[PDB]
């Protein structure tokens, strides 16, 4: 099972970006998906999460500008980030949590994220 | 689910911590009800396993054998009486949920049990519920001790004993089950939601698993449509492997980061000043308010080495206390807990409490009654938090401003602070070794105000402080760092 995360660039106030985030490898794995974002200076914070029952989860600052999904097969999931502020930019992690223990199934640490710069 | 189903306008629930079920009922009616309380977290109400040595202490209630409701709080009617008579005077029950676990593997066989059933934990054998052998987690641990030897290794802390308890076997159907029709027998009984207890050690999905199979509320109580209100006990200060985000689409989750960094910024250890919570919540890069449950200690962490160790407050630094559950009870942040606990004989050698595993008062192992008082504070033992003025008053004015943005945000660079809720309350805090003298505006509509924290709007008067508030917002404050409560709150309700 590997982590493979996209999707990051530089835009202006007002633009938008799509992360991805997939945890492939091994389909009978099931990987729950959390989005988390570290700027200069601040810690690596949650801002958007989805479960594998679609259930979504919000920081208040970017409810209603940022939209999480579940992307194009199991264990895949997309962040659309629409409305970009300045204060958006940082460095984004996805992390993906197993949701049931099995055989083989492992553990996936930190990556090394996507860079995401607004302006 | 994330809504916590109290009464419309109540917000905040209070741990009874091992309180009978008698008198929490009688408590609910004489003042949690009129005192507007939204709700009471009960302690396990499930049968457990009698520990001897040490003598009986509050820890046991954390070793199931059964789901009967039978335990040292009382027995199946009493816990009925009380969420009926507690949820008619607009006061919820939600249920400490201990199902990672059974008792102790090395607990002897027999019927030393809180209502008699028999188990045999050294052959996994509960047939009160039933549960066997298979219905646990042995052949799943990787490690030689059978327990946790490193919490960075999530199947390790899912799979493995929790302190040598009984793991059970969560993915399967039947054990699922088994949880499923205790937590809806407490659902027709009235209870309005769960914590779910010891949370990081089981598969997030597995606890899905068990929510899926929940009724909705009873009718009689709430409205039709209406979800169990779940928070789950995860404790993540940072620096693990499980992080508490991986249980966000199950409901809440207990935000152990907020107490152990307030407690340290009130005590003003390791450089940290009242003012830098000017960005408070999600900006000390907590979990989302909409998922959290805070509170400032809990039953585990007020014994001093739990999840913030020794900077956790409690009512032992009563002084301080008040003015941190004042600051959480004031600000926007996450539903709010507050504790009530028991005096406990301290005994230190070296330092360490070793008295800490002490259970509630009792006479030969029967829990006392709570007496209470004229000057309203309680006997026997107990603590009473709740009680206390200031805390009441604070989970009164968090009701009266209940949607009100947080505003009006002041500070004098060190540890003075004060901040509003719209145009409904304001609080100031001084928290620096010397007097507090500003004019401040505090977003309130000009009138004389009573300070909820020094006394009581009582008909026309105060029985506290007085603050008077211009029609411009600005009022006048002036705290001495040596005042009872070196904070002042004023709200909506308290206006002449």
């Amino acid at each position: 099972v590997q982590l493979v995360e996209s999707g990051g660039g530089t835009v202006p106030a007002g633009g938008s970006l799509r992360l991805s985030c997939a945890a492939s490898g091994n389909t009978l794995c099931t990987y729950d998906m959390s989005w988390y974002r570290r700027a200069p200076g601040k810690g690596r914070d949650f801002v958007s999460g989805i479960d594998n029952d679609g259930t979504t989860t919000y920081v208040d600052s970017v409810a209603g500008r940022f939209t999480i999904s579940q992307g194009n097969a199991k264990n895949t999931a997309y962040l659309q980030m629409d409305s970009l502020k300045p204060d958006d930019t940082a460095m984004y992690y996805c992390k993906p949590s197993l949701r049931y223990g099995l055989p083989g199934c492992p553990i996936i640490p930190w990556g090394q994220g996507t860079q995401v710069t607004v302006s | 689910q994330y809504a916590p189903q109290t009464q419309s306008g109540r917000t905040s629930i209070v741990h009874l911590f091992e309180w009978r079920w008698v008198d929490i009922a009688l408590e609910c009616e004489r003042y949690l009800g009129p005192k507007g309380f939204g709700g009471v977290q009960v302690s396990p109400p499930n049968e457990n396993i009698v520990v001897t040595n040490p003598s009986r202490p509050w820890w046991e209630r954390y070793q199931p054998v059964s789901y009967k409701l039978c335990t040292r709080s009382g027995n199946e009617n009493e816990f009925r009486d009380m969420v009926t008579r507690c949820n008619n005077v607009g006061v919820r029950i939600y249920v400490d949920a201990v199902i990672n676990h059974m008792c102790g593997s090395g607990a002897a066989a027999g019927t030393g049990t809180t209502c008699g059933s028999y188990c045999n934990p050294g052959s996994r054998e509960f047939p009160a519920v039933p549960y066997s052998a298979w219905d646990f987690n042995d052949g799943k641990c990787k490690t030689a001790s059978g327990g946790i030897e490193s919490y960075n290794d999530p199947y390790q802390v899912r799979d493995c004993q929790l302190v040598g308890l009984l793991d059970l076997a969560l993915e399967k159907d039947y054990v699922r089950s088994m949880i499923a029709d205790y937590l809806n027998k407490l659902i027709d009984i009235g209870v309005a939601g769960f914590r779910i207890d010891a949370s990081k050690h089981m598969w997030p999905g597995d606890i899905k698993a068990v929510l899926d199979k929940l009724h909705n509320l009873n009718t009689n109580w709430f409205p039709a449509g209406s979800r169990p209100f779940i928070f789950q006990e995860v404790i993540d200060l940072g620096g693990e492997a499980i992080k508490s985000s991986e249980y966000f689409g199950n409901g809440r989750v207990t935000e152990f980061k907020y107490g152990a960094k307030l407690g340290t910024v009130v005590r003003k250890w390791s450089g940290e000043k009242m003012s830098y919570l000017k960005n408070w919540g999600e900006g000390w890069g907590f979990m989302p308010s909409d998922r959290a449950l805070v509170f400032v200690d809990n039953h585990d962490n007020q014994r001093g080495h739990g999840a913030g160790g020794s900077s956790i407050l409690t009512f032992w630094d009563a002084r301080l206390y008040k003015i941190a559950v004042g600051f959480m009870l004031a600000h926007p942040y996450g539903f709010t807990r507050v504790m009530s606990s028991y005096r406990w004989a301290r005994n230190f050698v070296n330092g360490e409490d070793v008295n800490d595993w002490i259970g509630p008062p009792n006479n030969n192992g029967v829990i006392k009654e709570v007496t209470i008082n004229a000057d309203t504070t309680c006997g026997n033992d107990w603590v009473c938090e709740h009680r206390w003025r200031e805390i009441r008053n604070m989970v009164w004015f968090r009701n009266v401003v209940d949607g009100q943005p947080f505003a009006n945000w002041w500070d004098n660079g060190s540890n003075q602070v004060a901040f509003g809720r719209g145009n409904r309350g304001f609080i100031v805090f001084n928290n620096d070794d010397w007097q507090l003298s500003s004019t401040l505006q505090t977003g309130l509509p000009g009138g004389t105000y009573c300070d909820v924290i020094s006394g009581d709007k009582v008909g026309n008067s105060c029985t506290g402080i007085k603050v008077y508030v211009s029609s411009d917002g600005t009022a006048q404050f002036s705290i001495s760092n040596s005042a009872e409560d070196p904070f002042i709150a004023i709200h909506a309700e308290s206006k002449l």
